[PDB]
């Protein structure tokens, strides 16, 4: 699957690029961390779950009604959250942004 | 009228140990005297503390040093960055706070070392923030460049590239002097095997005893900073000049040493005496402050410049009709007492921009790349954040450098 | 900086046992002992190592991980031994358990919370934490297992701070365990994400040293150990102590790691001359720089001719001259271009430190990257599948309550982490 190489790259990172960890906040927010610590997500960033679990989301596990407005919300609206400027980021979140507005767009 | 100093990295702040070493000989300021001009930055506390234990403990104020506990890190991020910024803080109030009771300053000279985390990194910004704040100033900066072949970091080609592009707009004129190239100096010309970095540190102690304290010294030329930058720097970058002495010659073996203004003035051209790499190759010579001190006349030092500038393997660029800035001195280089020097009664340093030092930043430019494409260590950096970002602009930026250098020469 | 340092598994313990047991005298600490320190200056930086509880008592910050009572205890009933905190062990009755998959999973698993508990007392205690270090084997279930899963929580509480690991790489030629290749394939496959520097021992390879660069006839584990824990001193306390040009642990990270791996490096000691006759005093330089650099002397199996370096860091500690060290250097590399590595312009990172072992002259630790460990890493995951395949030792850890991929899974991060080791090396 997706190269290790691009993984680490974040985490080790001791503090990432601001809108990068606001953004592995989203994500991990769409994953619905509760913490909003880093520590919470770091030790969950590598975990042998993670690695596959983030890779095949099962529709029936996410859940509709909170999880599915806050990211509809325009974080994405967000002026800066969305696609172009993370996608500057990283070539790896790249494929991700083209995630976000996908099957999930398409079934709801 | 006056300037303040700051040394920042561990090694500017070794350098910080021997330039102010060298001053409390000259000026005869024993142990416990007046109060320092400068204050000394790192990020590591050890080596400050090498400060704090060791010589000259009275002298500086703990107000004048900075230290953090927390960790150097040899990279430009975090120091630059991340860990960085906490410091500054302190570090500038220091330099406003010992700035404002001071009377009419002209800048500060600070010094630092490519060369580091924090020698890199840190300083940047706070030159940086200098440009800004204090602007009307004059800014010199002195650094130590990577050796060619024997750059200690690993990372270093890094943190020097974007110390040098950081900096470049803030300082009025930067100081470059090579820590091998030096070596030379010591191989040959003292003849030691041995030296230890203290060694080098005198050396650069001498050399820079002229540029700040000797000139400001009254004296028969008398030479501004502000000349310095002014008559030194062709353009707005940024320009940076490496630094000779001639009379380096051995304390014990050897002793030509009455070797009269026209011998001693003729030691530093030869590329061997720089304190710099360089070895002017194809280097043109843009411009030069020489400084001397000791017993000269000035006839002495005027027709000694005319054959000089006559024999034209030295070939200065042609924009410069002449660029010959003398500046005497009435009192002679002060020799510490025992260890290495010649103690020569006069001693010239002489101060230039030269074509040559394009060379060293393609070289420098070079390592950069290597690692870069690869990238290397950069998760280090990225990690302090530091972006992909700051090192290919500022490689772009640098990039510009080298163009910007040989434009200058070259071509007429 | 504060560092504290993590015995986990028997080895583990026994290895912590003699690492203080230098590292003790190297600060000048008696077994309850104090600063007896014959010079001032050992004083100042202890506080890396220890707490200041009594004024006299300095006791080292550090904790012991281990289901063996037997090893503890001899460990407490030994020499240094009474120094430590009874705080500190953190022992479970339980069986010992040679799995890796008892320690990590089911035996370990409970004591673990209990572990970390201390792990953050320790942390909390004051100043700034530079991280912590590790010992143990890939060894056994206690060795890994455990200590492999605690670096784990360590890693995920504060990440910031950097681990050191040291691991006994099983030792090729014959291994001291049947288990071999699972318990080892197992703890690599963790410490490779999670800690940041790791260090490699063989104690074969201690034999080898020992018993041709050392005129030793009779090498004992205490011997091994005994060299061992002289690198790991040259690296921690020494740049503690000040220096002309002196790195620390992150200058030792940032320099050395190219990338995220963490990767390997193998310690190796300046000095090693026998009692002896073998004092030349041909200290001066070079001799140094020869002896670490030689295929040799280099405390892992694998030899550098296989051999080309990522990093190397060279850690004096002495006064030498910088002219020397640095120039000597290059010749080295000049010397050595096929293996060195082009990419990376100045291969070598040089920390000088005034002060040498408080006993010698003139020392550099060596440390440092080098693709030549892969070969090392090839031997675990071979071992590993031909067990593997055939599934011989399993059933203790499935029993135990293991999964059938992770098995698989573990080896391929180890094999193909091997695999990024060699695109470097062309
Ligand atoms: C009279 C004299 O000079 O004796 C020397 C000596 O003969 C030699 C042979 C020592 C000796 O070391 C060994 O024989 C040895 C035994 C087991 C494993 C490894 C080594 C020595 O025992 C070791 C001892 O080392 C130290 O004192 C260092 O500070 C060292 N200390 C320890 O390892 C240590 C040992 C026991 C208890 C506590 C600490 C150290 C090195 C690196 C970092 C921290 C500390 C020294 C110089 C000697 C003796 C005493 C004979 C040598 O080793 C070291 C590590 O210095 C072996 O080759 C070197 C060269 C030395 O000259
Ligand atoms: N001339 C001279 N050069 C020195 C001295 N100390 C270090 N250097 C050189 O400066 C560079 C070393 O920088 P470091 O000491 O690693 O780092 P630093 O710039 O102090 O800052 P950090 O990386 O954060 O520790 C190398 O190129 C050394 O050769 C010194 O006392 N004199
Ligand atoms: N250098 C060294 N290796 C050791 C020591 N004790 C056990 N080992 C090695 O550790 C491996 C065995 O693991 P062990 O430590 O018994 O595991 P555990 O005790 O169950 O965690 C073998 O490869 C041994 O050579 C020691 O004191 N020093
Ligand atoms: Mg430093």
């Amino acid at each position: 699957t997706i190269k290790k190489k691009h993984l680490d790259e974040i985490k080790s990172l001791p503090k990432p690029p601001t809108p990068v960890k606001l953004a592995m906040e989203a994500v991990c927010l769409m994953l619905g961390g509760k913490k909003l610590e880093w520590a919470d997500i770091r030790k969950k960033i590598m975990e042998p779950n993670f690695i596959t679990s983030i890779i095949n989301y099962d529709t029936k596990k996410m859940m509709t009604p909170k999880i599915r407005e806050a990211i509809t919300k325009g974080y994405l609206e967000d002026p800066g959250f969305d696609y172009e400027t993370v996608n500057r980021a990283s070539k790896a979140c790249g494929p991700l942004v083209k995630w976000a507005t996908a099957q999930t767009y398409y079934s709801e | 009228r006056e300037c303040i100093s700051i040394h920042v990295g561990q090694a500017g702040v070794q350098i910080g140990n021997a330039c102010w070493e060298l001053y409390c000989l000259e000026h005869g300021i024993q142990p416990d005297g007046h109060v320092p001009r400068a204050v000394f930055v790192d990020l590591e506390p050890t080596v400050i503390d090498e400060v704090r234990t060791g010589t000259y403990r009275q002298l500086f104020h703990p107000e004048q040093l900075i230290t953090g506990k927390e960790d150097a890190a040899n990279n430009y991020a975090r120091g630059h960055y991340t860990i960085g910024k906490e410091i500054i803080d302190l570090v500038l109030d220091r330099i406003r706070k010992l700035a404002d009771q001071c009377t009419g300053l002209q800048g500060f000279s600070v010094f630092h070392s490519f060369g580091g985390g924090t020698g890199s990194g840190f300083t940047s910004l706070l030159m940086e923030r200098l440009s800004v704040d204090y602007g009307k100033k004059s800014k010199l900066e002195f650094s130590i460049y990577p050796a060619p072949q024997v750059s200690t970091a690993v990372v270093e080609p890094y943190n020097s590239i974007l110390t040098t592009h950081t900096t470049l707009e803030h300082s009025d004129c930067a100081f470059m002097v090579d820590n091998e190239a030096i070596y030379d100096i010591c191989r040959r010309n003292l003849d030691i095997e041995r030296p230890t970095y203290t060694n080098l540190n005198r050396l650069i102690g001498q050399i820079v005893s002229s540029i700040t304290a000797s000139l400001r010294f009254d004296g028969a030329l008398n030479v501004d900073l502000t000349e310095f930058q002014t008559n030194l720097v062709p353009y707005p970058r940024g320009h940076f000049p490496l630094a000779t002495y001639a009379p380096v010659i051995s304390a014990e073996k050897a002793y030509h040493e009455q070797l009269s203004v026209a011998e001693i003035t003729n030691a530093c051209f030869e590329p061997a005496n720089q304190m710099v790499k360089c070895d002017p190759r194809h280097g043109k010579y843009m411009a030069c402050c020489l400084l001397y001190r000791g017993d000269v006349v000035p006839k002495d030092v005027n027709a000694a410049i005319a054959t000089i500038k006559t024999k034209r393997t030295i070939q200065f660029v042609d924009w410069c009709p002449t660029g010959f800035k003398v500046g005497i001195n009435y009192e002679p280089p002060t020799v510490v007492p025992g260890g290495d020097l010649a103690k020569v009664q006069r001693a010239v340093c002489m101060l230039s921009n030269t074509t040559a030092i394009a060379e060293a930043w393609a070289r420098l430019d070079h390592k950069f790349d290597l690692m870069y494409a690869k990238r290397a260590f950069v998760h280090w950096y990225v990690g302090e954040g530091m972006e992909e970002g700051e090192f290919s602009e500022a490689r772009e930026d640098m990039a510009a450098l080298e163009k910007d250098y040989e434009e200058v020469g070259v071509d007429s | 900086r504060e560092i504290v340092h993590i015995q986990a598994g028997q080895c583990g313990n026994q290895i912590g046992a003699k690492f203080w047991e230098v590292i003790s005298d190297e600060h000048g600490i008696d077994p309850t002992g104090s600063y007896h320190g014959d010079s001032d200056l050992q004083l100042e930086r202890i506080n890396v190592y220890y707490n200041e509880a009594a004024g006299n008592k300095y006791v080292p910050r550090a904790i012991l991980v281990d289901l063996e009572p037997g090893t503890m205890d001899s460990v407490r009933s030994g020499p240094f031994g009474q120094i430590f905190r009874p705080d500190n062990f953190v022992f479970g009755q339980s069986g010992a358990g040679n799995n890796w998959a008892k320690g990590h999973y089911t035996e370990g698993a409970e004591l673990v919370d209990s572990v970390l508990d201390v792990v953050r007392k320790e942390s909390e205690s004051c100043d700034c934490l530079q991280g912590f270090q590790l010992t143990h084997s890939l060894g056994g279930g206690t060795g890994s297992g455990m200590g492999t899963l605690l670096i784990s929580k360590i890693r995920e509480e504060y990440p910031d701070r950097i681990m050191n690991t040291f691991s006994v790489v099983p030792s090729p030629k014959v291994s001291d365990t049947v288990v071999e290749p699972y318990n080892a394939t197992l703890s690599v496959h963790q410490l490779v994400e999670n800690t940041d520097e790791t260090y490699c021992i063989d104690n074969e390879a201690l034999y080898d040293i020992c018993f041709r660069t050392l005129k030793l006839t009779t090498p004992t584990y205490g011997d091994l150990n005994h060299l061992v824990s002289a690198t790991m001193s040259g690296v921690t306390t020494c740049l503690r102590f000040p220096g002309q040009l002196n790195a620390d642990l992150r200058k030792l990270a940032v320099n050395m790691v190219p990338f995220p791996r963490l990767h390997f490096f193998m310690p190796g000691f300046a000095p090693l001359t026998s009692r002896g006759s073998q004092q030349y005093r041909a200290l001066t330089v070079p001799e140094l720089t020869q002896q670490m650099f030689d295929a040799k002397n280099m405390m892992a199996a694998c030899d550098p001719r296989h051999g080309r370096y990522l990093t190397v860091a060279a850690v004096f500690r002495g006064r030498m001259s910088m002219k020397e060290v640095d120039e000597q250097m290059l010749n080295v590399q000049n010397k050595n271009s096929s293996y060195f590595v082009e990419w990376i312009p100045n291969n070598v990172k040089t920390a000088v430190c005034d002060i040498p072992p408080r006993g010698l002259k003139m020392s550099a630790t060596f440390i440092g990257n080098s693709t030549a460990i892969q070969e090392l890493f090839k031997r675990i995951s071979e071992q590993f599948t031909a067990m593997f395949r055939r599934k011989a030792f399993l059933h203790w850890y499935t029993g135990e309550g293991m999964d059938e991929m992770e098995f698989t899974e573990a080896e391929s991060n180890m094999n193909d982490l091997v695999s990024e080791y060699q695109q470097y090396q062309d």
